[PDB]
């Protein structure tokens, strides 16, 4: 559960991202693919060459769902609903993998806010991403 | 990292009692039902909709045994499972695109189906030997992803 | 989330356990220790010799919290509250381990209800145990 | 399973830039704060209660560096980390009783602290080399549990 010091923290850290978000979102992904090649299997139809619009495009889509989630941190399940429905029934990505992308995101963020990234914030963020991962993993079975 | 002879004598005899065709249709069947997102790689297969349509689907029953016989055969080179499955590994990565996390999921449904079948004969110490086996099989099947 | 076909299923399977529960609970544990020696580290003060009252006693305690949870499957978080508080703050067992005991339990049950253990039930049970694991892992951070 | 020279040349130079004493007080500090149940092995240590009391606790700062220097030294035998850590592994199991799951947790906080410190220099390809390293270190530290 996210305390409210948690919400203040996620809102302020993601505010500094503001518009570099599709950018940080495409970077997170490149890092997942390189650090955990296993995540590659859910993307055989992508050109994962560094810089391909396919991944740049997916990352703006992923960063945007994340921004929408931070904007609704109090009513998250309803907000990410159609998406929980998506991954759950058409896509079916194994949940062990949300833990993986969640981490490269933690990492992509650590490398761009030299220092908004406080240990107290590093914590609220891991925490926030675990919540998003859980809502999205929710209607699986 | 491997096994004690008391280990391997163990998984070896429990297995001489296994009817592979029918125990495989069962684990693959239960994998699809308990972790329904494994359904993912199989709508070439038909009715996969209720636990009953799946445990009875013949395509499931068939690949279930294909998989398990692939496995019975590795019971034989418990000494180098990596060399035994290198081609099947390359294939599941390059062509099938299966999240290797699934080998682990199936490894566990299988320890479960073995417990169901042999009841008290499947003792904690015998499960431990097979947890080692199922884990090494999943590990060898994934050795070549990239 | 547990559907209600799920609850009918967990209630009926655990009903057959009825009183062998502290028994099935001690067996689950022996299997965890042997199959995943890593779980041993949370029990340096136990004699884990097969059959020691220490483990027989812990298993009746664990099976009993489980019975209480099945009796309250609709209000689970409140029912397992003091326990969520316990593991979370004094004990602090890493959550990767609930997945482990949850499985040896699935297995101990599979070996004793030759056949109450239906694939449909095997599923509702994995599902039920994942819910218990989550309530207990809840107040960690 | 191991590393390309472009890999190892990589983790080797990023590291010649690391002030070990201070980067270690940081990861151990953040491990205790982000995964607060690691607090578990340390109330011999004092005020561990707010993220601020912990990042400033000197016992934390100290063992933080003890751990990281233990690690800097393995950077040197990247070829056999199992042989390099066998004694430390036996010790964490038999005497300290640490859930080896923690090595992984710390491996990841550390990739994070490295990203914070080096910013853009820590590129996806450089992280990948270190994910391999952190994973092999956690693996070698756990090789001897029983
Ligand atoms: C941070 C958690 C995640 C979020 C917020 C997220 C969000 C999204 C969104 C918004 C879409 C597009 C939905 C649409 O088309 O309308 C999408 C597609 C997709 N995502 Fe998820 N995702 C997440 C994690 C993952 C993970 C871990 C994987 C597995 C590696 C994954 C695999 C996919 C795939 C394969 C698609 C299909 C995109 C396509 O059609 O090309 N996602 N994701
Ligand atoms: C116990 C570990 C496993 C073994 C030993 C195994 C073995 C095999 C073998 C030998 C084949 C035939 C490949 C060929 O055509 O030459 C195969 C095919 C296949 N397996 Fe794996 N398998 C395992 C686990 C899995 C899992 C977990 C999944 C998915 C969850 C899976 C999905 C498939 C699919 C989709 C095919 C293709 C079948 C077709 O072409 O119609 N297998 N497997
Ligand atoms: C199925 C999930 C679990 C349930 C329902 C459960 C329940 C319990 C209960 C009721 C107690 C005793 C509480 C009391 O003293 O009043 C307990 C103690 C304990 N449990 Fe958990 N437990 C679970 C999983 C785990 C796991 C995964 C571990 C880690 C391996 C663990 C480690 C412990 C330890 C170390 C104690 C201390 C017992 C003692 O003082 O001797 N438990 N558990
Ligand atoms: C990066 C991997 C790690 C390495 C290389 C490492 C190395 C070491 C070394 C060399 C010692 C000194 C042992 C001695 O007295 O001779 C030590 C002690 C210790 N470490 Fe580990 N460590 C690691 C991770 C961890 C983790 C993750 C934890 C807990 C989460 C931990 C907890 C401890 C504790 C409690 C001690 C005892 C300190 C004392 O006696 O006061 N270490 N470690």
């Amino acid at each position: 559960v996210l305390s409210p010091a948690d919400k203040t923290n996620v809102k302020a850290a993601w505010g500094k991202v503001g518009a570099h978000a599709g950018e940080y979102g495409a970077e997170a992904l490149e890092r997942m693919f390189l650090s955990f090649p296993t995540t590659k299997t859910y993307f055989p139809h992508f050109d994962l060459s560094h810089g391909s619009a396919q991944v740049k495009g997916h990352g703006k889509k992923v960063a945007d769902a994340l921004t929408n989630a931070v904007a609704h941190v109090d009513d998250m399940p309803n907000a990410l609903s159609a998406l929980s429905d998506l991954h759950a029934h058409k896509l079916r990505v194994d949940p062990v993998n949300f833990k993986l992308l969640s981490h490269c995101l933690l990492v992509t963020l650590a490398a761009h806010l030299p220092a908004e990234f406080t240990p107290a914030v590093h914590a609220s963020l891991d925490k926030f991403l675990a919540s998003v991962s859980t809502v999205l993993t929710s209607k699986y079975r | 990292g491997h096994f004690t002879e008391e280990d391997k004598a163990t998984i070896t005899s429990l297995w001489g009692k296994v009817n592979v065709e029918d125990a495989g249709g069962e684990t693959l069947g239960r994998l699809l039902v308990v972790y329904p997102w494994t359904q993912r790689f199989f709508d070439s297969f038909g009715n996969l909709s209720s636990a009953s349509a799946i445990m009875g689907n013949p395509k499931v029953k068939a690949h279930g045994k294909k998989v398990l016989t692939s496995l019975g055969d590795a019971i034989k080179h418990l000494d180098d499972l990596k060399g035994t499955f290198a081609q099947l590994s390359e294939l599941h990565c390059d062509k099938l695109h299966v999240d290797p996390e699934n080998f682990k999921l199936l490894g566990n449904v299988l320890v479960t189906v073995l417990a169901i079948h042999f009841g008290k004969e499947f003792t904690p110490e015998v499960q431990a030997s097979w947890q080692k086996m199922v884990t090494g099989v999943a590990s060898a099947l994934s050795s070549r992803y990239h």
